RNA sequence: CUACGCGUAGCAUG
RNA sequence: UUCAUGCUACGCGUAG
């Protein structure tokens, strides 16, 4: 046709370039680029058609085809005046790409076109869209953007889990190839937004007018004012990108000197810790027009909300300063003449520099609060132990504190031989046979602590979306209104496991009861109001558990030290103790499943959803790779109840005490001190309610991304039309809480996924038409979110789907579920997994507990644990519990004999005789106690 | 089973050996844990019994340690 | 007779436990033997008789198609038993040999050794082999 | 009784406070305190630059020949002399038995001792 | 006779 | 050899 190679003459016209024309000679359907527009007909960050783009590519010396575009707008002249209105006001700013205004006959009618030069293939939001809704199967474009800009040739796709984060780590390396794009991207952004602000024009940016070079385009949606007085509203775009800028390391190049990549590192002063002009300095260079006030050390903050907004700042600005810088600030003190020196700071990489205020200099006496500040500080364990260089992790060390590395191994199982004797006499094990032992002690050698501990290099600086989390923070905490919390004194702390170890280096002279019992309760609340107005680091003593598992991977515990609990305590425990006896809620920790409360929390995850399937899922390493801003954020909706008790600033510093002590911290592993990137300390006193918080931020946001992953468009519904709308309003456009419809939404989340979580694992009970239209979330919302924000990859396999509500959950606190009937009622019974069972039985952590005739309760308790199996179809799984029955029977039987044998005959035996009955096993289901 | 029995004797192997003080040895401790986290995770029976046979003969490498002479009969 | 019972199953909780904790190492190897004599392999039974008999292993018996293995052999009997040419049957694999060292560390090749040469031999013989 | 296990721990604590003072050196670290210039320094640069000595635990021999070459080695931009080399059974290991050849032999991961030079 | 708190032990879950 | 939860088993205090 004449017409098509006219159109490509005329694209071409003053700047010279051979072109190919991509697409057809009219314009051109696009293959589903991402946007993000808020227009009366739809909202949200979806992937639609776009129609009105006529896509052309140019062609260099000998023919090769480059990654550089004519974008060609066909649109009404209505808008074209106005688009060459705005672009005569914006065209000398090289931020701009070029564009080429003109009217063209495509039919006889002059139509006009906006023949936009040298945009790449994809935008900036089709880069945030893949990366950020990540489909295993379904990322084409995310392996187009990889592969044009050189991050990994096209072979490093053929890889086994390429994509995967937890295997694989080289994807990051792939992803920061990416870095200096996105940060000439921020960069134009800034000279755009400088560009447009002195000429006065007034619109909104978002990700998708942006391509991959930096250079933005679209220039609909501005208006004039005066120049010197426009502003840019920015708050879509830099939300939008901000997963992005520590995915892909967009501030490596700020580390090094003139920022060149080609030039060294910066030789930072290492006794610099205070980096707060450098902070401003690059909040002043990327994140300039954005308008929300930004402070670099958070102790200057005005409330939660604003604690999670500067806190995610600086979770992308602390990955230019060096490692050396964070960790405690110490300051050499004098104690009646000999010079300690402690820590009277803590430089956190997210919650800014935070100072101590309480700091005594010249002090004449130590009481027992000040030893126990002071000892627990790893301040003087890092200063007088000599240095570490460990070649093992790449967890940064800081030092040693003995004059050699110890090694740890984990022992095998003390083999219950009697039980497998018992077991295979009553005909298990056999050929074929599908309760087979799965369940072990499995043994480590020397360096496994240190091998377990180098899995926090799973854990990454996170930047979350900040509107995304600061609204799923008001919709978590509305999931969290049922709760009464506040500080309690010392004398309501209940601590019910008084003789465990209190952590490093208290547990060098005692347990938990020690210092429960030596300090007074005075003593424990200065302590607690030393901790509101100062933060004190502490030191977690990581060492490995040893406990029957399925696999052969250590298990770490991270048992904090004694000035992190007992403060966590009196700050955490009225909350804790609240969400623990809060019957029917989301969170359903507390909630025992016997006396027929599975059956409860079942009919209440069950709650009038509409078409109601299941769905579970797990987090792959989610206490090793929690981000940090989901951790504090979790720290702050369990400080959200402190409205009255605490200020403001006692809130702050609570909330840097408690992640000094848990999430970014001095950890002992093996006699040498670590710095732990993150995560959660397993020994915390909030870890598994913090962890759940974090589980309802993961459900609520693969929900809000669920939402506005759809079109809109395409949603035969309207309330949930103008629920989707409202959600891209209260999420970024508005600053405050909306707080009408922060309750829709949570009503609306309660009513199609309503949701039930102990923790970790969590079923929810989703609305399956609307998860079908997306709605709500799938586990592709979920493996999406793991992704782009808990930096982890979750397999298709460790999620499941139960279609039927009446077979249950298939997993849910490794318990399956079945549904049998007792007493005219279908009830719900949660069913271990056999081998779990019977390797608990076969495989005894101590000694004492295999012929000292310990036995009895242990197997009470595993029969207690293993009942319900018996009401299940296979036959093989039902033996179980009277192989258990017996086996108590036998064990009694040779108790009896022994004790007849030593003195005399027993004369209590009705008391044993409902141990070998299934009486006391079916009673602990039937939900009447 | 066949496989169930070799992995108890596995366990109660490893458990001998480290009553046998093979954990102060760190690079044969890790050779038997490597041996036994491989049988214990075995759907194979032929080589957990090859495994099993480079285990037991790091029992053996012991002399004086277990008196096999009187402790077969 | 109320308060003695407790009395009288606490000292048996006590008395049984100190049972089991003295016995942890004899009863564990007799127990471990037991299950190895009820496995009735013959790689397993054959490495229990050679090591009953003397011939005991100097190291890891390994799983390559071809590594070193060390082992014992006291006398000439068992020599006859496990060696029949150039050839080594041992953990029920053939090992081939390639060279023996004796007691005073000194290579012997497999053509000296007999009857006749016994006597003279500096016992015990540490061969090392190759997996067939 | 509970007043005297007060006692003992303060009396523990005390003690390794003062012993942990009189390790830590005062001249290396009483300079870069007064080269702070508000005295506040972090914690984690204390043991970086005022160390006694150096460990270093090496893994395989890669990171042998990449870190502690020789019998003099450059970390943390000062010079550290090879005081001891100590492998994972704490036994001594002398600098001429660690090769190419011989690293399948060593119990690693080995534990380097340095001083500071 | 019954339930509720306390202490110890044990088991399971996260 | 941690934190939090639930349940057993074993001895106490309180009330009906
Ligand atoms: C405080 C605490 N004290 C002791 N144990 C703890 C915790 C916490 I918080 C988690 N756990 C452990 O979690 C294991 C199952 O989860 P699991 O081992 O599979 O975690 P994971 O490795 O990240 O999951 P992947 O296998 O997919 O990688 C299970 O023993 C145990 F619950
Ligand atoms: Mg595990
Ligand atoms: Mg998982
Ligand atoms: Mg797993």
């Amino acid at each position: 046709s004449a017409d098509a190679q006219s159109f490509l003459n005329r694209v071409c016209g003053v700047s010279a370039a051979r072109l190919t024309p991509c697409g057809t000679g009219t314009s051109t359907d696009v293959v589903y680029r991402a946007f993000d527009i808020y227009n009366d007909k739809v909202a949200g960050f979806a992937k639609f058609l776009k129609t009105n783009c006529c896509r052309f590519q140019e062609k260099d010396e000998d023919d090769n085809l480059i990654d550089s575009y004519f974008v060609v707008k066909r649109h009404t002249f209505s808008n074209y005046q106005h688009e060459e209105t705005i672009y005569n006001l914006l065209k000398d700013c090289p931020a701009v790409a070029k564009h080429d205004f003109f009217k063209f006959r495509i039919d006889g009618d002059m139509v006009p076109h906006i023949s936009r030069q040298r945009l790449t293939k994809y935008t900036m939001a089709d880069l945030v869209y893949a990366l950020r809704h990540f489909d295993e199967g379904n990322c084409d474009t995310l392996k187009e953007i990889l592969v044009t800009y050189n991050c990994c040739d096209d072979d490093y796709f053929n890889k086994k889990d390429w994509y995967d984060f937890v295997e694989n780590p080289d994807i990051l390396r792939v992803y920061a190839n990416l870095g200096e794009r996105v940060r000439q991207a921020l960069l134009k952004t800034v000279q755009f937004c400088d560009a447009m602000r002195n000429a006065g024009i007034v619109g909104v940016l978002t990700l998708d007018n942006q391509d991959l070079n930096g250079n933005w385009y679209d220039f609909g949606d501005f208006i004039q004012t005066t120049p010197g007085s426009g502003v840019p509203v920015v708050d879509s775009y830099y939300s939008l990108l901000m997963p992005i800028l520590t995915l892909t390391r967009a501030l490596t190049a700020e580390s090094h000197v003139d920022t060149d990549l080609t030039k060294p590192y910066i030789k930072w002063d290492l006794l610099k810790y205070d980096f707060t002009e450098e902070r401003l300095k690059l909040f002043d260079r990327y994140f300039k027009y954005w308008d929300q006030t930004y402070h670099p050390n958070c102790v200057n903050c005005l409330d939660d909300r604003c604690i999670l907004h500067c806190a995610n700042f600086n979770v992308l600005f602390s990955t230019v300063f060096p490692p050396t810088s964070f960790g405690p600030l110490v300051r050499k003190i004098f104690v009646d003449g000999v010079p300690f020196v402690v820590s009277t700071g803590y430089h956190f990489r997210e919650l800014g520099v935070v100072h101590n205020q309480d700091v005594n200099l010249h002090s004449s006496r130590l009481s027992f609060k000040e030893l126990l500040v002071y000892a627990a500080d790893p301040a003087m364990h890092a200063a007088s132990g000599n240095l570490l260089l460990d070649k093992r992790t790449t967890c940064f060390s800081v030092a040693a504190l003995t004059n050699n590395v110890a090694f740890q191994t984990v022992k095998p199982g003390n083999f219950n031989k009697d039980f497998y004797d018992f077991a295979v006499s009553k005909g298990f094990f056999k050929e074929g046979s599908s309760v087979e032992l799965k369940h072990f002690f499995f043994a480590q050698d020397g360096n496994a602590a240190i091998s377990d501990y180098d899995y926090y290099r799973y854990n990454l600086p996170t930047m979350c979306d900040i509107r995304q989390l600061l609204f799923v923070v008001e919709v978590v905490d509305k999931y969290f209104d049922c709760y009464d919390g506040g500080c309690i004194n010392a004398n309501q702390v209940i601590v019910n496991n008084l003789d465990k170890s209190a952590g490093f280096p208290f547990n060098k002279w005692g347990k938990a009861r020690l210092y429960y019992d030596s300090m007074s309760y005075e003593d424990q609340d200065a302590l607690f109001a030393y901790t509101k107005r100062n933060v004190i680091p502490t030191i977690t003593q990581m060492n490995l558990k040893y406990a029957i598992s399925a696999k052969n991977r250590a298990r770490t515990v991270a048992g904090v030290s004694i000035c992190s609990t007992m403060t966590n305590r009196q700050f955490h425990q009225k909350l804790l103790k609240s969400i623990a006896a809060t019957r029917g809620a989301t969170v359903v920790i507390g909630t025992s499943k016997f006396y027929g409360g599975w059956h409860n929390m079942l009919k209440t995850v069950y709650s009038d959803v509409e078409n109601p399937h299941l769905m579970g899922w797990d987090y792959p390493k989610c206490d090793r790779a929690m981000p940090n801003m989901l951790r504090i954020m979790a720290s702050l909706v369990l400080a959200r109840k402190h409205t009255t008790c605490c200020s403001l600033s006692h809130r702050f510093y609570r909330l840097a005490n408690e992640c000094a002590q848990v999430l970014s911290e001095m950890v002992m592993c093996g006699g040498s001190l670590y710095v732990k990137p993150g995560g959660t300390s397993s020994g915390d006193a909030t870890t598994a309610y913090a962890n759940s918080v974090f589980n309802i931020c993961q459900a609520v946001t693969a929900n809000v991304n669920a939402l506005l992953s759809t079109d809109g468009n395409k949603i035969a519904d309207k309330y949930v039309r103008n629920l989707q709308h409202r959600l891209y309003e209260c999420l970024y456009r508005n600053r405050d809480v909306d707080t009408d419809f922060v309750n829709e939404f949570y009503a609306y989340l309660r009513k199609h996924f309503s949701m039930m979580i102990l923790s970790d694992d969590a079923v929810v009970c989703f609305n399956s038409t609307y998860a079908s239209q997306g709605l709500v979330a799938s586990i592709k919302n979920f493996k999406s979110v793991l992704y782009y924000q808990n930096n982890v990859f979750m397999s298709e396999a460790k999620c499941w789907t139960e279609t039927d509500l009446t077979k249950g959950p298939h997993e849910f606190c490794s318990q399956h579920t079945m549904l049998v009937k007792q007493g005219d009622d279908y009830v719900y019974l949660p069913y271990p997994d056999p081998s779990r069972i019977l390797g608990a039985g076969c495989f005894v952590d101590d000694i004492v507990k295999t012929d000292g005739t310990l036995m009895i309760e242990r197997f009470v308790s595993l029969a207690i644990d293993a009942y319900p199996l018996t009401k299940h179809p296979n036959q093989e799984y039902a033996d179980v519990f009277h192989l258990y029955l017996q086996y108590i029977r036998k064990l009694h039987d040779e108790l009896t004999g022994h004790m007849l044998d030593m003195y005399s005959v027993m004369l209590t035996n009705d008391n044993t005789s409902r141990y070998w009955e299934p009486e006391f096993y079916e009673a602990m289901y039937t939900p009447h106690t | 089973s066949k496989m169930s029995d070799v992995k108890c004797t596995s366990v109660v192997l490893l458990s001998v050996l480290q009553q046998l003080r093979v954990e102060s040895s760190s690079k044969l401790w890790a050779q038997c844990v490597q041996l036994h986290n491989d049988i214990l995770l075995a759907k194979d029976t032929t080589e957990a019994f090859e495994k099993m046979v480079s285990l037991l003969s790091v029992l053996l490498s012991m002399q004086g340690a277990v008196d096999i002479n009187k402790l077969c009969e | 007779e109320k308060m003695a019972d407790q009395a009288m199953t606490q000292m048996y909780k006590q008395a049984r436990s100190e049972d089991k904790r003295a016995k942890v190492t004899s009863a564990m190897q007799t127990m471990l033997f037991t299950m190895l004599r009820k496995l009735d392999n013959d790689a397993l039974n054959n490495i229990i008789n050679n090591a009953r008999d003397g011939c005991v292993p100097l190291n890891i018996i390994p799983l390559t198609t071809a590594a070193k293995l060390m082992v014992v052999i006291p006398d000439y009997n068992t020599y006859k038993n496990t060696c029949d040419g150039t050839t080594f049957t041992y953990a029920s694999a053939l090992w081939e040999i390639q060279q023996v060292v004796d007691a005073d560390s000194k290579i012997v090749q497999l053509s000296e050794i007999s009857m006749d040469n016994s006597p003279n031999l500096a016992w015990p013989l540490i061969v090392t082999a190759l997996r067939a």
